[PDB]
């Protein structure tokens, strides 16, 4: 028990921070789409409209 | 190099972080090429010089 509670934290730090970085980078990238996204919108209403 | 500078005990241990030093080069590649994208988009609109 007490062996592999050591050996079992050090297995969740290493992956919480896998996921927290994946969700930054997801966050980052998602406002880079949405700026697409914004003038995607902005040429239809003045180019297509 | 930044974290284990020629060191082979240091950098045997940074293999068991898997991919972490291979996402931190993407990250940084990917913003040297839009860096030079950005110039071209302002500067080099005409192709007639």
């Amino acid at each position: 028990p007490p062996e592999a509670e050591v050996q079992i934290d050090r297995l969740i730090t290493g992956r919480l921070q896998s996921l927290q970085t994946y969700v930054t980078q997801q966050l980052i990238r998602a406002a880079e789409i949405r700026a697409s996204a914004n003038l995607a919108a902005t040429k239809m209403s003045e180019c297509v409209l | 190099m930044y974290i284990c500078g020629d060191s082979t005990e240091c950098s045997n241990l940074l293999l068991q972080y898997g991919s972490f030093c291979t996402q931190l080069n993407r990250a940084l590649t990917g913003i040297a090429v839009e860096q030079d994208k950005n110039t071209q988009e302002v500067f080099a609109q005409v192709k007639q010089i």
